[PDB]
């Protein structure tokens, strides 16, 4: 299969921040990037 | 790839040497310009000190 | 001596094997290192200074060596290894380091992380002097990621993270300024508010700054409803210097789109804020002048 | 390992999840292993990584460290250094033309399928082998020819229960090129695995001429170089919170300690005479017994084959016809060798001998020889008491088996017992005196019975590698009125 949802603190992910902070049980992570699904649709759009 | 068996192949294998085919054919243009000769001869003996 | 020699002298006649020795001698040095001098650090800030284009080749020795250090046990050697690359951090690149100068500036990203404040200090050093030479838009991680990043170490309460911090939120803001969103550059203000408290003088004027690069990129309007409100706090510091800061921010986009707000401000009944209208006019009639 | 503001409810309360987080990360190869009972079976987001089940902790450490396409970046880096290694070096190999297949963006990580990397047209044509391992040499450059060879770099993330990459290369190949959906544009390449786990590297396919050096260099530079592996590395470190203490970040013998043999032959002085002088002003000399060094010190083993004057008898010139009985001496040698301990390389002293024996191998023709470009003081091994007198008093010629490494093996590497090693043959070789004061300082130090030299404790042993090495250096001032490495080491 492909795994689909990182687990990605939106949270923090946009607002740099977490309510929880070290126990937020997702990925404290800001970085944009193109997904593991992003990729494939718009180049075969492409 | 010797001066003497470029014209063993055609401007496919030509430039199959150095793999530039779209070059091959000017290269075979260069080749049949550079002036080249064949030639045959007979000799027949006159006496044992001439030989036509 | 060396550095004094070549200092004023110039480094045009030193030849090949010579140039070699003296690098390496360079980097045993700077290793063997055991006080915290600027000896060394200059020493080898002029050396390359003046090895100019002489140094391509020696680029893998020279970082391999700086990131093995970046990578010690005990703050001092990191710490040292962050300033040498804030020094060569120019010839690093004019020597069109793809490869190393692409290195230095993701693995920095990577030690954004740290927790010593004498290391974070330098490290955001280092980012500096890096971005200085490239500019914003070739820059190795983005910025557009990069300052996302910085904007939750402004939190930081420690004077020389701190001024880092906010002097290379400066450059961005000033130059960068346009890979960002108006949404960051807002959050970004509600932090700056509480530089003004810093115990270090340059800080809070560094901040000042940014207040004014920031109302240049976005508009000055929702900078300056966030300035009036921190007028409302008490403890004269914060005062003063917000009260500067709506000055230079009228300096910049031009006195008639603040001065009605500062002059309606001033019928809020209260004191402290009835004073910094006054002492706001009067910073902005010295800066603005004739 | 890792020698105010004001915080919410959850933020005073809840655990730390980071040191559990990269105790995962540690102790990963082992807690994502792939021999599980029940398990269902599924890949990592952008890469190659499989997990067995469901540990949030060890797929957040694992998608952090492979984050913004890092495993594809690593690919594209390998495969460009690999291209640029044959930009370089067409001429010598005939290559014609290099072409680096325009990429699929998901090459990297599907794994049961591959396109291929590197396109290579030759000149005119390559005569190629069956295929082996990067490891093996005896190949036979004979089987087919082409113009058209493939290259494939595959990488993966190993785990305790599967880490071996030979057996990896080998299968990847096998099923990989004789399935139906991998198109390969020809039937000759080869295909190169890397394990970012344990950065690891091998290959398997159909070679050519050159090729085998070539990769073989290559890859281990790359390994070492690359900037992408440089990343996942350091992000690799800073999950993991761990520093070296080391500075300085600690030529062959990176080549040379390996699991792969590598011995070390001395036969400079197994014709040695002692002079004395008759009643006659002549100064006599009468021929003393020798001995064949060979030491392997990723073990510290030295066989000692004594040389008798047995052979001084009627063979005419002495040098020469002692070449002759070395080779074939070192060919017995290998003849009388059991299978794991047969020699892969053999450096000699005497670069002149090479030939010699270079014939005389060929009962067993695996063997890289060679001479040193760093002589090793052996020649020092005729200064001790032990081996010394066994050689002179010995009447019949044999062999003797020494372990230098008298307990170092228990609290030191082979790098570190021949380094130390090293320092104490070359301190021989320049003084024995001071050697003789340095090496026993304390008046009641002793040695076991079965030991070449004492036993100290690591405070000395620290304390006398810089008296020893001072010492190496004294002298080298005192006699001329990278460069310690390589002095303390061997030539330069
Ligand atoms: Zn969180």
């Amino acid at each position: 299969r492909w795994d689909y949802q990182p687990d990605i603190c939106k949270d923090y992910k946009e607002t740099g921040f977490c309510g929880f902070g070290d126990s937020c049980k997702f990925l404290h992570d800001r970085s944009d990037y193109k997904h593991g699904w992003q990729i494939e649709r718009e180049l075969d759009e492409g | 790839f010797p001066f003497e068996r470029l014209y063993d192949l055609n401007h496919n294998e030509i430039g199959e040497l150095i793999r530039m085919p779209k070059m091959g054919k000017t290269i075979h243009k260069y080749v049949h310009l550079f002036p080249k000769l064949e030639l045959s001869v007979h000799l027949q003996p006159i006496t044992r000190s001439t030989l036509k | 001596t060396i550095e004094k020699i070549m200092g004023n002298l110039g480094a045009a006649d030193i030849d090949h094997k010579l140039e070699e020795q003296l690098i390496d001698g360079i980097l045993y040095a700077f290793q063997e290192q055991t006080t915290e001098d600027s000896v060394m650090l200059n020493g080898f800030g002029t050396v390359v200074n003046a090895l100019g284009k002489r140094v391509k080749p020696y680029l893998p020795q020279i970082c391999g060596t700086v990131l093995w250090r970046l990578n010690n046990k005990s703050a001092k050697v990191r710490q040292q290894a962050a300033d040498l690359i804030s020094r060569t951090a120019v010839v690093m690149k004019t020597c069109q380091e793809e490869k190393l100068m692409g290195h230095l500036g993701v693995v920095l990203y990577e030690y954004l992380g740290e927790e010593y404040p004498e290391v974070l200090g330098s490290i955001l050093g280092a980012l500096k002097a890096i971005v200085n030479v490239i500019g914003m838009h070739k820059m190795t991680p983005p910025i557009k990621d990069l300052l996302p990043r910085l904007t939750p170490i402004l939190k930081n309460r420690h004077e020389k993270v701190q001024e880092n911090c906010i002097d290379l939120v400066g450059r961005i803001a000033d130059r960068g300024a346009e890979y960002v969103s108006a949404r960051e550059w807002m959050r970004i203000c509600f932090e700056l508010l509480e530089l003004l408290k810093a115990h270090k003088k340059a800080i809070r004027r560094a901040t000042v700054n940014t207040f004014g690069y920031i109302a240049k990129a976005i508009g000055p309007h929702d900078v300056l409803a966030t300035l009036l409100n921190n007028l409302k706090v008490q403890e004269r510091q914060n005062r003063v210097c917000t009260t500067v800061a709506i000055a230079i921010v009228a300096e910049t986009c031009s006195p008639f789109t603040v001065l009605p707000a500062l002059m309606n401000e001033y019928r809020v009944p209260e004191l402290n804020v009835q004073n910094g209208v006054l002492k706001s006019l009067s910073f902005l009639f010295e800066y603005i002048g004739e | 390992w890792e020698k105010w503001k004001k915080l919410t409810n959850a933020q005073r309360s809840g655990l730390n999840q980071i040191p559990n987080r990269r105790f995962t990360l540690w102790w990963s190869p082992t807690i994502n292993r792939a021999n599980v009972y029940v398990g269902f079976q599924v890949q990592l987001d952008l890469t190659g990584i499989f997990m067995h089940g469901k540990i949030p902790t060890l797929k957040i450490s694992l998608i952090q460290i492979f984050r913004a396409h890092l495993w594809q970046k690593i690919h594209e880096s390998i495969v460009m250094d690999l291209c640029q290694v044959f930009d370089q070096e067409l001429d010598a190999l005939e290559i014609e033309t290099v072409q680096k297949e325009t990429i699929h963006p998901r090459k990297s990580y599907k794994m049961n399928s591959s396109c291929a990397d590197i396109l290579l047209f030759a000149s005119y044509k390559w005569n190629v082998s069956r295929p082996s391992l990067l490891a093996d040499s005896k190949d036979v450059m004979d089987s087919t020819t082409t113009q058209k060879y493939w290259i494939d770099i595959q990488l993966r993330w190993g785990d305790y229960d599967s880490h071996d990459i030979e057996r990896y290369a080998r299968a990847k190949f096998l099923d990989y090129t004789t399935d139906n959906m991998s198109i390969y544009p020809s039937p000759t390449g080869v295909l190169i695995a890397i394990d970012l786990a344990y950065n690891l590297h091998s290959a398997y396919g159909n070679w050519f001429p050159g090729s085998k050096p070539l990769i073989q260099q290559a890859m281990a530079k790359i390994m070492k170089a690359n900037p992408a592996l440089y990343v996942l590395r350091e992000r690799i470190r800073k999950g993991l919170q761990l520093y070296s203490s080391e500075p300085t970040e600690p030529q062959n013998y990176g080549e040379l300690f390996s699991n792969q043999i590598i011995w070390f032959v001395d036969d400079t002085n197994v014709y040695r005479v002692t002079i004395h002088k008759t009643f006659e002003g002549n100064l006599t000399t009468k021929p003393i017994n020798g001995a064949i060094f060979i030491f392997n010190p990723r073990t510290g083993q030295l066989f000692l084959k004594i040389i008798h004057t047995s052979v001084w008898a009627g063979q005419k010139r002495l040098g020469q016809l002692a070449k002759w009985k070395t080779a074939e001496e070192v060919a017995a040698l290998i003849r009388s060798l059991p299978v794991e301990e047969q020699p892969k390389q053999i450096i000699v002293t005497r670069k002149g001998m090479l030939d010699p024996l270079e014939v005389h191998l060929l009962d067993f023709p695996n063997i890289v020889i060679k001479g040193s470009e760093l002589q090793l003081p052996f020649q020092a091994c005729l200064k001790v008491e032990k081996f010394g007198d066994l050689i002179l008093k010995a009447t019949e010629p044999q062999m003797v088996l020494f372990n230098l490494y008298d307990d170092w093996l228990k609290t030191i590497s082979s790098y570190t017992a021949f380094s130390r090693l090293i320092l104490i043959l070359r301190a021989l070789h320049v003084n024995n005196d001071r050697a003789k004061v340095i090496l026993k300082p304390d008046k009641t130090t002793i040695t076991e019975p079965h030991h070449i030299w004492p036993t100290l404790t690591d405070e000395e042993w620290i304390k006398v590698e810089v008296q020893l090495k001072d010492l190496i250096l004294a002298d080298y001032g005192k006699k001329n009125n990278s460069e310690i490495r390589d002095i303390i080491l061997g030539m330069e």
